[PDB]
């Protein structure tokens, strides 16, 4: 099926430029409209624009001066500019197919989104995290199941994205909401639940990504004797 | 020393917008007249079928019509007759195949505005037609039939002006279209206001007579108005039939880098411009002084 | 340009329970241009309704859309436990894309207590001059508890911050953690680090606790 | 209760308007646009052909059509289903007789305002339609060809529906139409913009294995043309498709002292209005409240 | 052929009406405009207005005050209504066919046209004319061909109209423009030439006509001796 | 509304000649609306040409129409004897149907003189109290003639009065008649009444008389 996928700058600063790219697969950006679409935290969505494959555009009016919405058809994919970031622009931005369709019989919707990117606005620098163990305890409920996880600290920006031996391990699984700590730096655990017994033979490893940071981590968990 | 080139030609977007305009003018109902001088009240609306339609320049202004057999559609152009108006065009709005259209003067002629750029969409014109007939449930239904070995013929001419296009020590495949919206994966057509669309899986599975092909028909979930039961439902409309005639294709080829002397075409290509531009490909509007 | 107000701003049902969230335009609006979406947490917005009743494709049938004019409305006959999310009414006129500020929906289920488990800060960041305690309350519900950090039976404040999950989608239940951050000094200044959490699920505080040095 | 008076519906009055319109608009020339945001200068030309119309009311108004079987077009209907709009009708404009037109229900249906009125005109509808082929000279002199064993059929038929209606005891005789004007006196009729003009003598003189009718082609022949004459001939007019289906007849019938038991009828009776008003006579338009 | 017959009062007395009736043969007014016109002796052409068989008129702007043009199609005619007529209304009256064509697509122009009327606008009445011969000379050229005539006399109001022999015997004649003689009544004569040698064998009889006081005489000329 | 300007008032040529009458609107026309139209003397008129440039059936092809948008012109390419006409060109437009004022068109041809006859007052109108003399002159041309009437040798005035024919459509030349009124009385007391008539195609003035109670 058609699959969109963003990609850009985690991080922009103060009155600098927003540059974002998004590339479909399965389909063809041929014939069809592509919108951006972001949502401020807790807050709700707002179209920004779309551009046909042909390249013309239509912008939201609220944001049509900032705004430059362009298209590569050679390559699959279309990107988006927008000016004089500040504050107020830090959002998840979603590229999606839509609103309208390929021709004028069809269905309007926004439909496949991308998965969305994460921009923040900020002079800070990006830094990467810092991670360590959980390790389960021999007491906690060693007849049943028991608890251990990854502490994820000190890093800038949002986000980072935990998974459990490669994502083998799923289900039980809690990553929490990210904390600001007073430092300016993010810091969260994920945590992962499983049966006493297999502490001894299975092996457990979170798999920590910060893509603003270049860094991915891979830290092994287990019980200090 | 005349130049020609057909994908990009106001005339084209000019035409779009006309059919555009047809369409909503189809939906709009009547609004009331005032004044004591009204004969009726009944306002006619004509009905959104292919309406015969000549393009003309203004005074001043003229239509060249480039007459080269197997014109190029890009490029210099040596017998261009100068004319006022184009022929008249009785448009059918659809997708993946184009619809009682021009026939290719001679042989199988195929165009595109880049045959290097995959990107852009390869209009097929066929030289010889191929009939379709379209039925309706009367509320198998709601389908369409096609010669087959007649069908599988073309497909075969096809490939053939493909291997003389790009070196004919290539395979030809073609394949049923990808992703996209409804109407851009099935074969989707206008029929009086009533728009069908068409597993044409089997039109685009082929290598080395009767077809029959499922058909949805979605009716205009009317864009203006709503609560008129003081008046029932339409019946008379008109009844038509869509049985009709084939006389190109809008195809596009892929490009991954793991495809060796082998080309795959797929059914879908572009917008409904791209329909236009197939029968207008010959005209170009320029001024006079 | 056309505004959207959405139905009850926060809407909160047990499973099984029949959900209406209605959608209303400052204008009047044609059915085609309506739709309806559903955000889970942590995802992107996906497609519900187009059209006003038009259920996307893959969409379960427990959603209908309804209504026209000015009001419409999204109707779950039978809600489930992940049918948690946040839900947008958008509609597209005069070149002009707008969305609803969307209705929150939240699941009411059975009072569920937390399992408590608490960690030690590790070896290797206490080589790092800090250390982070952590206390974890696992799915329980509702969401009002309260941890409390002892240590060496000082009730600690101002030192330790908590961040709470998103029901979730299989059981609608919350899980909690609390970190408390002190120096590698002072973390080595005291012997019992100790968690107390009131839950309603619990007739009575549950505590976890730890000694440094021991286990 | 509900009356319909099809000899007073301004639906025919408007119609005939449009048509007229449609006519005019087929004249007149583009003209030349302004401002730096213009396509192209090409504008659009439907060329002058039967297009499918419907007739529709504004809200708070509605239109009644009468379904009584055989309905008299004048008094009072018992089965009236109230619509929004008119069945599609694609309106051919021609004298004498009526073409593509609806069939009569069930057998061959007469109607007229009056019938003790002479003066009146007599609108035949047939139960049957009559295939009739004409043909461009290939640019072969202009002509028609029609089924005969199939319309002296035809007329006998007719003959009957008269004699029901003038008391059977009398005998019909059917005369070619006397002086007027030349497409009144001849069966004339538009196909797409050139008219044809027919000798309808054979057609019309019937009483106790294809017939041939000879035809002129008037041409469009302006207007809006002086001082410009820079391009070439016409773009579709080789050998036109004018052929079509007899569906009725327009006639009237003789009133002098010396006429016994016997009654002479012709073949072209009224305006062009009695036309469209064979297709609208079974609709109504009427106000809501 | 279509042949149009106009017929009415030669007479009109001031302020009163004029009544005018046209009669088609040979068409039918179904289907075709009617138009009236006018001329004043000497004068030009003026179109009056026009009725379509329908019922729908259109009158001449100059005249819509005075003019209203009925139609009877069941009689097959057409007619005309004058008011107040005064002396500027004397003028010779024609009926013709158009000039607007029965269907759009038809030609623009005023045809069958009738004979005309003469209508006089006077108080002075009617007065039939008094006939008499004209004897050829067996003077005047009695080697050849003679002169021989009818005076027409004392007559009012205009026309007359004179034949020979039942408009048997055509070429040669002559018949005069009236004068009208200080009376106030017109008087014409009408002349022919014929061969000498005929005097003797052939008769002669001139054949006046006056429709407005419905007179018809039949004088026999011939040679006094 | 438009007003029609023909194009000489009057125009006067011999037979074989080419006419050229003009037709000239006040405003732009369309072809389709102007007509033609040719008036002999005596009749209704007759359509000429329709459509600017279409002869009407019947008419000889020597007669062709021409010009458009305000000028427009009738042609005769070989007049004839009786071309002798009145000539009207027309349009309609507007709702309102114009005509032009006409152009006469006049024959010349070779001097002809008169055959001159004159008539005594029948037997028949004597019984009524008065008394009239004829003179006729037969076939002449050109119009200008002058007939004198002479009792007894005595000039008369203003006691006759003469009328002449159009042009002949065959030959183009004029007749004339004059009628001298006398009182019985006055009649019957004179014997020689005399006619004496004047013309340019007559080397000597002509003069027919009679005598009263004589032949
Ligand atoms: C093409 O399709 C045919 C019949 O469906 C099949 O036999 C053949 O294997 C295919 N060729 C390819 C894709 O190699
Ligand atoms: C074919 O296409 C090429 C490239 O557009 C063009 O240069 C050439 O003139 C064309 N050949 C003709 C005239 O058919
Ligand atoms: C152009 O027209 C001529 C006829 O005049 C034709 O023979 C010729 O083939 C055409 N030229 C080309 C190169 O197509
Ligand atoms: C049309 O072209 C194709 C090949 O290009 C061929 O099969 C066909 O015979 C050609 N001629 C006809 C019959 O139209
Ligand atoms: C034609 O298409 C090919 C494929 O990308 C490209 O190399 C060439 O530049 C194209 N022509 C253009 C874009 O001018
Ligand atoms: C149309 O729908 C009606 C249901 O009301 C049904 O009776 C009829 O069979 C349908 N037509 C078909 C054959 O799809
Ligand atoms: C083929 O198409 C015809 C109509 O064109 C239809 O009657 C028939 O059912 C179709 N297929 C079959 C089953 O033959
Ligand atoms: C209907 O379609 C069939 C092909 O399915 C074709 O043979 C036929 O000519 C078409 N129309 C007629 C005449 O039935
Ligand atoms: C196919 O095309 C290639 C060019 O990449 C060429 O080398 C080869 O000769 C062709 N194959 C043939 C003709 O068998
Ligand atoms: C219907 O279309 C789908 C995909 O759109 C395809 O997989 C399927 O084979 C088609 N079915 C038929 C009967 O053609
Ligand atoms: C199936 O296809 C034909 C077209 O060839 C169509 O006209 C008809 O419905 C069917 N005829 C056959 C071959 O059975
Ligand atoms: C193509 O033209 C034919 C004949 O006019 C018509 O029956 C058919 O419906 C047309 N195609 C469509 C679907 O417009
Ligand atoms: C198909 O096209 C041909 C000519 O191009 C035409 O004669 C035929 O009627 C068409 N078939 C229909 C009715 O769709
Ligand atoms: C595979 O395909 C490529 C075309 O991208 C071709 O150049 C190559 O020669 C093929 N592989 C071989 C070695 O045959
Ligand atoms: C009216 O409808 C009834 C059935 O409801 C039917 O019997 C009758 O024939 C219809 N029309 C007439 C002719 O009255
Ligand atoms: C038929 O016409 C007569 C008079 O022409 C009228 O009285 C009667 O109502 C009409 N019949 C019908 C069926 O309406
Ligand atoms: C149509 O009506 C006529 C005359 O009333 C009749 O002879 C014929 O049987 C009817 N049906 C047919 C054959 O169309
Ligand atoms: C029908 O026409 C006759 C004949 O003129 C007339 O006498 C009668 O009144 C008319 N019927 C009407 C007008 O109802
Ligand atoms: C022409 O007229 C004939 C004779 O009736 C008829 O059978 C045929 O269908 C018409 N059309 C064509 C294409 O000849
Ligand atoms: C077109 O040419 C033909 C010769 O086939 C001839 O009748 C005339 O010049 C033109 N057609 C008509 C009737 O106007
Ligand atoms: C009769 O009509 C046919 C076509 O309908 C035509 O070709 C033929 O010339 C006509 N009559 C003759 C002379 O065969
Ligand atoms: C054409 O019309 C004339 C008179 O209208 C008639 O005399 C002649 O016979 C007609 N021609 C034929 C053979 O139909
Ligand atoms: C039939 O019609 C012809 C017309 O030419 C006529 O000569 C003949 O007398 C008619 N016969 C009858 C029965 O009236
Ligand atoms: C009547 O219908 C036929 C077939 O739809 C059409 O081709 C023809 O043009 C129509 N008749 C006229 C004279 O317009
Ligand atoms: C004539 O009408 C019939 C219905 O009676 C229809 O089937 C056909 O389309 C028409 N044929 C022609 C010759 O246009
Ligand atoms: C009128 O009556 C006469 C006898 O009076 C008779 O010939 C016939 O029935 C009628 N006229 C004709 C010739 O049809
Ligand atoms: C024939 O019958 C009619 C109808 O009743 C009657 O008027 C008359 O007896 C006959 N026709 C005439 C008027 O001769």
């Amino acid at each position: 099926q058609v699959q969109l996928q963003e990609s850009g700058p985690g991080l922009v600063k103060p009155s600098e430029t927003l540059s974002l790219t998004c590339t479909v697969s399965g389909g063809s950006i041929s014939s069809h409209y592509w919108s951006w679409i972001r949502q401020s935290p807790g807050k709700g969505l707002q179209w920004i624009g779309y551009i046909y494959y042909s390249g013309s555009t239509n912008y939201s009016p609220s944001l049509k001066s900032r705004v430059t919405i362009s298209v590569e058809t050679a390559k699959n994919q279309f990107s988006l500019k927008l000016t004089s970031m500040t504050a107020a622009d830090t959002a998840v931005y979603y590229c999606a197919r839509g609103p309208v369709p390929a021709v004028f019989y069809g269905d309007y919707r926004l439909d496949p989104w991308g998965q969305g990117t994460l921009v923040t606005v900020s002079s800070a620098s990006t830094k990467g995290p810092s991670v360590f163990p959980l390790a389960p305890s021999s007491k906690s409920t060693s007849g049943g199941t028991a608890a251990l996880g990854c502490l994820v600290k000190d890093y800038f920006p949002e986000p980072v994205t935990v998974s459990w031996n490669s994502g083998a391990l799923t289900s039980g699984v809690h990553t929490f909401p990210a904390v600001l700590q007073s430092s300016g730096l993010y810091s969260l655990s994920s945590v992962v639940t499983v049966p006493s017994s297999s502490l001894g033979t299975q092996t457990y490893i979170c798999n920590v990504n910060h893509k603003p940071s270049n860094t991915k981590v891979d830290k092994k968990v287990e019980p200090k004797s | 020393t005349e130049n020609f080139n057909m994908w990009k030609n106001n005339m084209v977007e000019q035409m779009h917008e006309d059919i555009i305009s047809l369409w909503d003018q189809s939906l709009k109902p009547c609004v009331k007249l005032t004044g004591g001088s009204v004969i009726t009240q009944a306002c006619p609306k004509v009905s959104f079928e292919p309406i015969p339609i000549h393009y003309c320049a203004p005074a001043g202004f003229a239509i060249l019509k480039c007459n080269d057999k197997k014109f190029n559609g890009t490029g210099p152009c040596t017998n261009v007759s100068t004319v006022q108006c184009t022929h008249g065009i009785r448009p059918v709005v659809s997708t993946q195949l184009l619809l009682n259209g021009s026939l290719a003067e001679e042989e199988i002629v195929i165009r595109s505005e880049n045959f290097t750029n995959n990107a852009k969409t390869i209009i097929v014109q066929l030289n010889e037609s191929v009939v379709i007939n379209c039925t309706r449930p009367n509320n198998r239904q709601a389908h369409c039939n096609l010669s087959k070995t007649q069908w599988e013929n073309t497909l075969e001419q096809i490939a053939i002006k493909l291997k003389e296009q790009f070196g004919n020590n290539k395979t030809i495949i073609f394949n049923p279209s990808s992703g996209g919206d409804p109407e851009i994966v099935t074969h989707s057509f206008n029929c009086g206001g009533e728009f069908f669309y068409c597993n044409s899986t089997q039109l685009f599975t082929w290598n080395d007579r009767n077809i029959t092909l499922p058909c949805r028909i979605k009716q205009i979930i009317n864009m203006w108005q709503e609560v008129g039961k003081a008046m029932y439902a339409p019946p008379i409309r008109g009844q038509i039939r869509c049985s009709s005639n084939i006389t190109g294709l809008l195809l596009t080829r892929d490009g991954g880098k793991d495809t060796n002397g082998t080309e795959i075409f797929r059914p879908g290509g572009g917008d409904m411009r791209d329909n236009w531009r197939s029968e207008l490909y010959k005209y170009k509007v320029v001024k006079i002084e | 340009e056309i505004v959207l107000t959405q139905s009850p701003g926060t809407l909160s049902l047990s499973a099984g329970e029949r959900a209406t969230l209605s959608c209303r335009a400052s204008q009047s609006v044609s059915s085609r241009y309506l739709a309806w979406y559903q955000q889970k947490p942590g995802q992107a917005p996906r497609l519900l309704i187009y059209g006003a009743s038009s259920r996307a494709t893959g969409i379960p049938d427990r959603f209908s859309g309804s209504g026209s004019g000015t009001d419409f409305t999204l109707t779950i006959s039978r809600v489930e436990p992940e049918d948690f999310a946040v839900y947008y009414c958008q509609q597209y006129d005069n070149s002009v894309c707008t969305f609803g500020q969307g209705t929150k929906l939240e699941i009411k289920r059975t009072v569920a207590a937390p399992s408590v488990f608490i960690f030690p800060p590790s070896d290797e960041q206490l080589k790092s001059g800090t250390a982070s305690v952590v206390c974890l309350l696992n799915n329980f519900y509702p969401r009002e508890a309260k941890v409390q950090w002892k240590v060496d039976n000082a009730l600690q404040s101002g030192n330790s911050q908590e961040s709470v999950t998103e029901q979730d989608s299989k059981d609608s239940t919350y899980s909690l953690s609390s970190t408390l951050t002190l120096s590698k000094a002072d973390y080595e200044k005291h012997k019992v680090y100790a968690c107390e959490v009131t839950h309603q699920g619990l007739s009575s505080p549950v505590t976890k606790s730890f000694n440094r040095g021991e286990c």
